[PDB]
This record gives C-alpha cells, structure tokens and sequence, in this order.
C-alpha cells in the first residue's frame, strides 16, 4: 500500500466526519426503536437507498483507506517498544487498534496533520 | 599561486577558506581528502551580491544556456541583463476555514498572519483554493496603489517601465516595476512590482593555475564556468533567500577513472597553498 498525501488525509477525514455523524444518528435510533435500524435511515428524510448504502459504502471505504495507509508509522513507533513483555506482532496490532481510535477522533479543522495525533494514540496503545 | 588557507571557526561547522589576491574568498565545504572526478564540486565561493529575498519568475532574453538536463547546469558564456520578479509563496495544506485574511488587500511584514502562519513580506495577497484546501498562500511584495479605470495606455503588462514614462496624471514611479491589475473584490486597485536589476560578468576572475612540471603527453588546465539550473518555465517558489548561480570550481581532464585527492605542500614559508594532486601509483614488489 502506498503512502498518502495531506489532501488526501483532509478528504478522508471529511468522510470518517460524515460517517461518525451517520453512525451517531444510527445509534440514538437504535436506543429509540429497539435495534431494528437496519432498513431504517434518517439520510433520505428506491434510489435513495441505493444512494444512501452507497455512500455508507464510500464512508466506510475511506475510514479503512486512511487506517489502512499509516500502518508504516505502527511499525516504526512499536519498534521502539520490543523487550518489555510483549512480541513484536502484539505491539503492532494493539498500536492497531491505536491507530483506528486516532482516526475516528481526527480533527481536519485544526491544521495539525495526522501524524502528531496519530501517535499520541499509538503510544498510547501501546503502553 | 597567491593561496592563503588555514583554520577558522566563527560561524558554523569547518571551515577552510583560502585567501587570495584579487580578493575572492574561496571555500569547498566537503572533507578534506575526498575522492572526485570529472564534473564535481571542486570549491565554491562567498558573494557579496545574490542574497535574494524570496521566489520568483524567471525569463532571460538574449542569452545562451547549453544543457539537457535541468539538474546538471549550464555552462554560461554572454552576461547581459536578466529578470527579477520577488513573489512570496507558501506552499501548504490547510483547510479554507483556516484562513484568516481576506484576499486582496495589504499586509504588513512579520506582524500578519495566513492561516496560522507569520508572514515574512508585506505585499498583496493571492490565494487559490480547489477543493476547500488552501494549496498555496501567494504574497507579492509591491506597493500598491487603489486607482482603476483610467481609460489610457496604463496596461503594459508585456513589456517593462522607465522612470520618465506616464501611466496616469500623478503616480510616482522611479524604480523599474512591472504593472498589472489587482481583480479586488468591491476593490479599485493596482499593483506595481519592484523589478530588481541584476547582471553578471562575461567569465569570472580567477588565476591560472601555473605547472611547474614535466607535462609529457598531458597535462591539467581546469576552467571556472558557473552553471544556471534555473530556465525560462520555472518559477522559484522559496520561502526565503535563494541563490541563482554558484561563484564554484569544476574540474574536467582528458573508459576513464580519476581519485584525486587534496593536502597542504608549501615549501616557501610556514603557510598551506592549494594543492590538487593525483599520481598512478604502481606497485614493484620490493620482496
């Protein structure tokens, strides 16, 4: 997988915005009408739903696009962490996971870049 | 002859300038001892001149430059007089809500900001955004003036300015500027630019090196010919000063493999001379 670039990185965190907000709206009407929001959407409110699932499609696509392009930064942060306890494999996944709850709490209207916040997290995950 | 070189540390990291007596200071900022060919950094030298402020355009008329490649250099021969245009950049990535000035109206230097970032020279602003991301930040630096519709010849965007000409009934201008129109929004503007002069020599001063030697069937004569990798199509985007030419030394001799090597002989006086020496050596077996 290739590296991205910083538009790159604000277009997918519009979209990672977009899908979290979704997935807010998904949740509270899952807490109102008891877990059957699966044919449900407040989106359009027969192509709607099409457009609508397309959309989630191209949503979610972007969320594992930008987890999927800054694995190399997991490696080369948990490779400073390697005789603690725990193998080399372990710390790539648990900075992972990190790396999945930095992109779901990016923040593209401060300006800062990925990285900074990226491996707060990932060292954070790790230790 | 003439080579005056030896320790001296006051700025930064090492540092052996030679000394000579047309009163060029040269200097290789590579190890002592290296391992060189032809088409090499060899010296380079300081220069009072060509402390430029920022970026640019660049386009020389009536002038000769011979390379292929825009990363090798061009061995220059006329001088003649070339452009100079100072345009600001700033080549980043931000977001439009970001932005904090509007476009289209005047800085000040260093006491302003675009978009989180402290300018550096007062001037127009220009911004170009694609995709509600602020690629760029372009700040001419020029005085500007806010006076449109003149209904006159002021449009002369092609060609350049002389300090007896007349654009409009009452506007100063002494120094060579390039004029074209500011599209203000609800704005009446127009800049003018300060075109600066520049000029270089025909060839650079330096002295023949003189061979006190044999020289059977060879012998060594490098020449000094500062190359141009800037052209006609590009623009300069620095941030800061940037130089256009090297005032630096190549050497060429007449496939072929060379390791030269550099040391200090003086048998004159308790000093260090410029030294440049190979020497195929062979191996007779002394057993």
């Amino acid at each position: 997988i290739r590296l991205l670039r910083a538009e790159e990185e604000i277009e997918l965190a519009r979209q990672i915005a977009d899908l979290l907000e979704l997935e807010l709206i998904r949740d509270n009407l899952t807490l109102q009408l008891e877990r059957q929001p699966s044919e449900l959407e407040w989106g359009k409110q027969n192509k709607n739903f099409a457009a609508f699932r397309r959309r989630l499609f191209l949503d979610r696509r972007a969320k594992d696009k930008m987890v999927q392009s800054n694995l190399r930064l997991v490696v080369s942060i948990a490779k400073k962490y390697m005789n603690r306890g725990l193998s080399f494999q372990d710390l790539i996944q648990e900075g992972s996971l990190g790396l999945i709850r930095a992109a779901e709490k990016f923040d593209h209207e401060k300006g800062y870049k990925f990285s900074t916040y990226a491996t707060w997290w990932i060292r954070q995950a790790i230790t | 002859d003439q080579a005056q070189v030896k320790l001296e540390s006051s700025g930064g990291r090492e540092q052996y300038v030679i000394y000579t007596a047309d009163k060029q200071r040269f200097l290789l900022k590579a190890a002592p001892g290296t391992k060189v060919q032809n088409h090499s950094i060899v010296a380079e030298l300081i220069d009072d001149r060509y402390r430029t402020t920022t970026g640019g355009m660049i386009r020389y008329a009536g002038v000769e430059v011979a390379k292929g490649g825009r990363k090798q250099g061009y061995e220059v021969t006329k001088g003649g007089t070339l452009l100079w245009i100072p345009e600001e950049t700033h080549e980043i990535n931000k977001d439009i809500s970001l932005l904090i000035v509007e476009d289209g109206q005047y800085v000040e230097a260093g006491t302003e900001v675009v978009k989180d970032i402290f300018c550096q020279s007062s001037g127009i602003v220009e911004v170009v955004q694609k995709n509600d991301i602020l690629r760029e930040i372009i700040i001419k630096p020029g005085d500007f003036y806010q006076d449109v519709d003149p209904g006159s010849v002021k449009i002369e965007s092609g060609q350049l300015l002389q300090p007896g000409q007349d654009v409009f009934p009452g506007v100063t201008v002494s120094t060579l500027s390039q004029a074209e129109w500011i599209e203000s929004p609800e704005g009446n503007g127009l800049l003018l630019r300060p075109v600066e002069e520049y000029k270089v020599f025909d060839e650079p001063a330096a002295p023949s090196q003189g061979s006190q030697n044999e020289e059977g069937g060879r012998q060594i004569e490098l020449r000094s010919v500062q190359r141009l990798f800037y052209k006609d199509g590009d623009r300069v985007k620095s941030v800061e000063g940037a130089p256009l030419l090297s005032t630096q030394l190549v050497l060429e001799i007449y496939s072929h493999l060379s390791a030269d090597i550099e040391l200090q002989d003086d048998e004159e006086e308790d000093c260090q001379r410029l030294q440049l020496v190979i020497l195929e050596s062979l191996v007779l077996r002394r057993d």
